[PDB]
């Protein structure tokens, strides 16, 4: 589809997602407000492990195969949740009887089973995981598009459903491995992220980056030698990409959590294993993980001997500014 | 041209992010966030919320920036949603129905000043009320009903230990209504203690610090029965059993102690740990018991250099050369003494040993130091292997604990709700300050004993007072709301007299006049005006409320933005400005900043800015006192002879402060805190604090608090003139917390459910807990959660509605089954709306109001009823109910 110019690239430090959905929901207040989009979260936050948003999405299929498109399922409205709504006027204002009750009766929801996470206490376990468009150099929902309504933008990387273009064909739904494109009932056409753009555009960082309040996220050019992306992607290598096996080479990468406690033994003490299980985080980032938590756990240590630590300073980002494009706006 | 080929189309996208309006907003809610924000108006209406991220950033360590939360981005919905109040409503059904007529706010007001002028004509003023908490989220919007009941005499309510967010063991042994260091101050800690703190959900845009720490090298510990959500981050847990943190505590401190990990210099110097105790009467021994008109007020250890008893310099009996002015938040002023007064020097206080000495009546009295009762007491009944038995925690974690805690520095405990909510918390934060003193580190970056709760500290304080009460805080009436509740709600504590007799101390108390009782003379309260603050869905002992308080109120008055559960059950609701409508400062003890929110757009519907309604109101009541040929009146309380017919004169000082910026900049200039700052810059900018309480507030630093104590040797206001962790009042005596130990929770609940009831990421109080889109990033409503290992026994599957009951009330309520949460316990966030989805009840539902004798004593020296500085915490952690199924709704899964 010939390379972008530059590439927008994003790293999700999962040492600092305290999942207060702060980003889920400037996204939705910027852009998934209109007619159909209620079920929509472009940006969304789940607990791992559960079901995620849509969930099973893990399981749904898409992505590449040996370079062989999948068409994957198109996940079921009740998978996404069927946005509760409320009749507070009945209620407040018009003397009704009876509670504000939530319509459906409650069954499912993109983040029904937050905190639940699995092992039993006292080794419970479970950390979060934010989502978005991997703006993918293979996008699999680009090629799926029989209408070409799908492109992937020279400039920065960004990909975008044309919403001219679309008729909803819902390949790209099928193929997309993360669930990201979202078919708009309303409109008939795909909705999804657009990697915030127009703020890009302005140098502006995109909403989910310039408004993490746990100071998690990073954004750049990775192209940019002195962009913090570079810097953990590239220099120090410890922000991988999101279920890789799907052959999609996302643009969103994530460093894996090293900080946590250890497993907890019968009588009371702590083992060396953390609580996380290395193998969900190789379920979800594959064989790498082991290696990237050891320059992590190195690292940290001199940090807690008084030595310097660059790597360690990026994660910290004394500054947002040197984990981001501007998010002054 | 220079357009790439799909860029006219793109505009589409572009329109989406375009305003023609940027003005500054805030949130003005209690959750310690005053996160500055930008709001976008286009064509006239608020499309969304930005943080503004322009805080000034210190040096070597991380920005405050971008703070914000999940509510605060959806902040608008409570703009245009479904919950807002447009017009003045009046009741026409029974309190709670939601029937109600439009009315006219001269309908309104004028309904509201008859009964007011009334009240006080046929009744007495103290019949009347204003509830409106936590000033420092809203200075200008607190201040106006706090005047209005100023000037016509009504009372005041207390919020800070109502709430249980006074750290009231820190009252008892620093003598300051609280301090805490701002949030930036934690990436100065090496070893930082979360004791019952979960900020990952409850300090959300100050949690990154944390992590931060983590990564640039320091250790964290949490501290908390369930696994929570900050937990996941952690070096290592703790979980003790609910409300045995005192055990676990003490037994830190026997380890120190023992081991000799403690900073013996610092105890001689900044505590009262080596004054002398009488081993007769277990009395400090005093001067008056050595000397012909010795004082009552000074004390004595023994000097280790010259074998001599010598008297410590800055105790309560001790005045300074100059006298300052009283300050709210200490107990007396000890900044009046200079620079250096009770620095050790030479002195070599004795913290081991047993002496003699001459009382002035002839006889000869053996005395110990206060640390070396304290020891013997730890050795004997502190031992990691017995708190082991009681908390549940291994011997062998504890001493660890311990170590670790003494050995890094600068080490700080951070304590919150989970540990501050409880019965006896008062001799548990005496005990957390007990292992600050011990290691020395208050007063130092990075250290100390760190509370933080709700939205208490408001830094210009002096100019809040100077708007609130013009004639002085000695010219206002106050109740203290935990007993206020307690007495008019009529409420069951399910404590029997013979363990702890509550009326007693109560009755006592108020008769002594250590604590007030309003209204006087046993009269009903009346008239209860309600705003800023969600009283009655919050209130502790809320069936109690609802059947005995609620109906003694013949008129019940909510100013509000929404219909919260308060308005629903009140009389008359008045339409309040969103925050994105009004202009108010907005201040906090995390950041050590000034935040404001200014009108984006004019007030909606008929709604208007707090500050103008009690504007209006005043008015309406000067044509009511005409009207009712009662037009002044006097007031043997105060002598102080009041002219209704001159009210909005006396809220505004001859109309100088008719505007809300005018109000607004009144507080700014009255305040050493904050003159120099203009609206116009905080308009533009956030501005840093110019000073703050009991430290010097520094350029580039984060501030941390005690230093004026700890630093500069000033003495602190406690009746010792120190760090005390010997309270030798009666009551103590009673208690068995004279000294600081553990106390075991109350059990006056018969039911085998601990209740606990934290605060949840997903709204502010009862604030957002009705947002649809918060709502929706849940399961549509409130959740108490449940170990499986109790759930399974009880039948009890996963989003299965429960009953969760005592003898107070009950509770039903999806339940959420997390292997995070531990057996023997439920959590239910904290007050959802009563008319959310709940079968019936709510949190308060199970809750009495109680207590705790200790907290009521109010003649003993630093101790005394001063509004927000001390009072009867407003405690519920030690509730039990019991659970079950509930069967008359069993929905399948699918
Ligand atoms: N079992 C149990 N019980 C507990 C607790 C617990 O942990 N367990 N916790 C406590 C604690 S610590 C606190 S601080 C209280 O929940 C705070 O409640 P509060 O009424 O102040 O906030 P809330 O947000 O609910 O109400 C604020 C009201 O003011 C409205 N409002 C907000 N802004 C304004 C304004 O500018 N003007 C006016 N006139 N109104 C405004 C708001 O809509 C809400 O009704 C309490 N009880
Ligand atoms: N998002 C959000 N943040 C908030 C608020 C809000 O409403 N929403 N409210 C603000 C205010 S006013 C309050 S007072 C604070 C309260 O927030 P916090 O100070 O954090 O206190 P809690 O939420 O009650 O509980 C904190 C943790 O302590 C645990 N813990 C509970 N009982 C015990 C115990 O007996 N011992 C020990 N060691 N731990 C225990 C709880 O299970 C819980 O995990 O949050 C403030 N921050
Ligand atoms: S905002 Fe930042 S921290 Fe909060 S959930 Fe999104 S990514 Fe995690
Ligand atoms: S994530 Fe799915 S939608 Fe976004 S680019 Fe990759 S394939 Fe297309
Ligand atoms: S990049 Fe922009 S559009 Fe994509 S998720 Fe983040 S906020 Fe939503
Ligand atoms: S609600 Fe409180 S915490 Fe959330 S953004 Fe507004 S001020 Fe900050
Ligand atoms: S496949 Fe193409 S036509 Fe639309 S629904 Fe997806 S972009
Ligand atoms: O204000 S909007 O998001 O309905
Ligand atoms: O139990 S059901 O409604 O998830
Ligand atoms: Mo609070
Ligand atoms: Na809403
Ligand atoms: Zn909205």
């Amino acid at each position: 589809m010939k390379a972008p110019r530059r590439q927008l690239t994003y790293v999700t430090d999962l040492n600092k997602c305290i999942g207060c959905q702060t980003c889920t929901v400037a996204c939705k207040k910027l852009w998934t407000t209109g007619p159909g989009q209620d079920f929509m979260y472009w940006r969304n936050v789940e607990t791992a492990p559960g079901l995620g948003y849509p969930r099973n999405w893990q399981t749904k299929g898409g992505g590449y195969k040996n370079g062989e498109l999948q068409k994957g399922k198109i996940p079921p409205m009740i998978d996404y949740g069927i946005p509760f709504e409320f009749d507070y006027a009945g209620r407040l204002f018009e003397g009704k009887p009876g509670r504000v009750r939530p319509s459906p009766t409650p069954r499912s929801a993109p983040n029904w089973d937050e905190d639940q996470g699995a092992g039993e206490y006292p080794n419970n376990s479970f950390f979060y995981l934010p989502r978005m468009c991997n703006h993918c150099t293979k996008p699999a929902c680009l090629e799926a598009c029989p209408n070409e309504a799908i492109y992937k933008r020279e400039q920065d990387g960004i990909v975008v459903i044309h919403q001219d273009k679309c008729k909803g064909a819902q390949a790209c739904v099928q193929s997309c491995p993360y669930a990201k494109p979202y078919f708009n009932p309303l409109t008939n056409k795909a909705n999804k992220c657009i990697g915030c753009f127009p703020r890009i555009e302005q140098g502006v960082a995109p909403a989910c980056v310039a408004q993490c309040v746990g100071r998690a996220m990073h954004v750049g050019f990775v192209d940019d030698v002195n962009s913090s992306v570079y810097k953990l992607i590239k220099q120090y290598k410890v922000a991988l990409p999101l279920h890789p096996e799907f052959g999609t080479e996302p643009n969103v990468f994530y460093v894996p959590p090293v900080l946590g406690p250890r497993i907890e033994m019968a009588n009371g003490e702590p083992s060396t294993d953390p609580k996380i299980p290395l193998a969900q985080l190789e379920g979800l980032f594959g064989k790498q993980v082991r290696d990237v938590l050891a320059i992590l756990q190195s690292e940290r240590e001199k940090k807690m001997k008084g030595l310097a630590s660059d790597l360690m300073d990026v994660l910290i980002g004394r500054r947002s500014t040197d984990m981001m494009i501007s998010p002054l706006t | 041209s220079g357009a790439f080929e799909y860029s006219g189309w793109e505009n589409f996208h572009r329109t989406q992010w375009s305003w023609d309006k940027k003005t500054r907003g805030a949130h003005l809610v209690n959750c310690t966030g005053a996160c500055p924000h930008f709001v976008y108006s286009k064509d006239g209406v608020v499309m969304r919320e930005e943080q503004s991220k322009d805080i000034a950033p210190m040096p070597n360590i991380p920005e405050y920036n971008p703070r914000g939360c999940n509510k605060g981005e959806c902040g608008h919905d409570y703009m245009y949603g479904p919950h807002r109040i447009k017009y003045p409503l009046i009741r026409v059904g029974e309190r709670g129905e939601g029937k109600w007529r439009r009315a006219t706010w001269e309908e309104a007001l004028d309904m509201i000043a008859d009964k007011c002028v009334d009240t006080i004509k046929n009744h007495a003023p103290d019949c009347i009320s204003v509830y409106s908490p936590v000033p420092a989220v809203s200075p200008v919007s607190f201040s106006a009903g706090h005047r209005f009941a100023h000037y016509i005499g009504a009372h005041a309510h207390t919020f800070y230990d109502w709430y249980g967010d006074h750290p009231t063991g820190q009252t008892q042994t620093c003598g300051v209504q609280g301090d805490t260091c701002e949030t930036a101050d934690w990436f100065n800690s090496k070893y930082i203690i979360l004791w019952g703190s979960n900020p990952t959900q409850t300090r959300i845009p100050d949690a990154h610090f944390l992590s931060e720490a983590q990564l640039n090298g320091a250790k964290i510990v949490s501290i908390s029965p369930d696994y929570n959500s900050s937990t996941i981050k952690v070096d290592k847990w703790i979980h003790p059993q609910p409300g045995t943190d005192g055990a676990l505590a003490m037994a830190m401190a026997h380890v120190i102690i023992k081991e000799k990990l403690y900073d013996a210099h610092s105890l001689k110097e900044q505590t009262d740990l080596s004054y002398l105790v009488r081993s007769d009467t277990k009395r400090f021994l005093r001067e008056a018991d050595v000397v012909a008109g010795g004082s009552k007020d000074k004390f004595y250890f023994w000097n280790a250099k010259t074998g001599k008893p010598v008297i410590p310099k800055g105790s309560w009996g001790d005045q300074p050369e100059k006298k300052g002015s009283p300050v709210g938040f200490l107990g007396r002023n000890t900044f009046a003494f200079p620079k250096g007064y009770i620095d050790l020097g030479d002195l070599d206080p004795a913290l081991e040993g047993k002496f003699n000495m001459q009382l002035l009546d002839g006889k000869t009295v053996e005395v110990r130091p206060v640390f070396e009762i304290l020891k013997s007491r730890l050795m004997a009944d502190n031992t990691p292997e017995k708190a082991a038995k009681i908390t549940g925690v291994t011997a062998k974690a504890i001493t660890e604990l311990a170590r670790e805690f003494a050995t890094a520095k600068p080490s700080m405990i951070i304590c919150g709700g989970g540990t501050q909510h409880w019965y006896y918390s008062d001799v548990l934060l005496r005990a957390m300050h007990l292992l600050t003193a011990l290691t020395g580190t208050e007063g130092t970056n990075g250290g100390g004993m760190n509370h933080y709760i709700g939205q208490w500290k408001p830094a210009f304080v002096a100019g809040l007072v100077a708007l609130a009460f013009p004639e002085g805080v000695n010219k206002q009436r106050f109740c203290q709301t935990t007993i206020w509740t307690y007495i008019h709600a009529e409420v069951n504590d399910e404590i029997i007299s013979s363990d702890i007799d509550t009326e007693k101390y109560l009755r006592d108390s108020i008769t002594t006049g250590q604590m007030p009782n309003m209204p006087e003379q046993g009269r009903d309260p009346k008239v209860f005006f309600v705003y800023r603050g969600n009283w009655l869905n919050q209130a502790k002992g809320q069936k109690y409320v609802l059947e005995n308080l609620w109906p003694k109120l013949e008129l019940i008055v909510d100013i509000n933005i929404r219909m919260d559960s308060t308005a629903l059950y009140s009389d008359v609701v008045l339409p309040s400005a969103h925050w994105y409508e009004k202009l108010d400062l907005n201040v906090t003890s995390e950041h050590s900043y000034i935040n404001m929110t200014e009108p984006a757009i004019k007030p909606m519907w008929e709604s208007k800015t707090d500050w103008q309604i009690f504007l209006a109101l005043a008015k309406r009541v000067e044509m009511a006192a005409k009207r009712k040929k009662y037009e002044k009146f006097n007031d043997e309380k105060f002598k102080w002879v009041r002219d209704l017919s001159n009210l909005w004169n006396q809220m505004t000082m001859d109309g100088k402060l008719a505007e809300d910026e005018a109000a607004a900049q009144y507080i700014l200039d009255n305040a050493p805190q904050s003159k120099g700052i203009t609206i116009q810059m905080l308009r533009e900018k956030p501005q840093r604090f110019k000073s703050n309480w009991t430290s010097p507030l520094k350029e580039g630093v984060p501030y941390t608090p005690f230093q004026y104590f700890v630093v500069d040797k000033k003495p602190w206001p406690t009746l010792t003139g120190r760090q005390q962790f010997y309270l030798d009042h009666d009551t103590f005596f009673d208690m068995g917390v004279e000294l600081p130990t553990y106390k075991a929770p109350i059990d006056a609940d018969k039911y085998p459910f601990r209740f606990n009831s934290p605060h949840s990421r997903h709204s502010v109080h009862s604030t957002f807990k009705d947002n649809v889109l918060m709502l929706r990033l849940q399961r549509g409503g409130p959740s108490i959660e449940m170990s499986p290992l109790d759930a399974k026994p009880l039948g009890i599957k996963d989003n299965d509605w429960v009953e969760a009951w005592n003898n107070h009330g009950k509770v039903i309520c999806r339940v959420k089954i997390r292997n995070g949460e531990q057996r023997g316990r439920v959590s239910m966030w904290h007050c959802p709306e009563l008319y959310m989805d709940l079968l019936t009840g709510g949190s308060q539902s199970v809750c009495p109001v109680r207590i705790n004798p200790t907290n009521l004593v109010g003649n003993y020296g630093h101790l005394f009823f001063r509004p927000n500085y001390y009072g009867p915490a407003g405690s519920q952690r030690d509730v039990r109910v019991n659970v079950k199924r509930y069967i008359g709704a069993t929905p399948i899964s699918f």
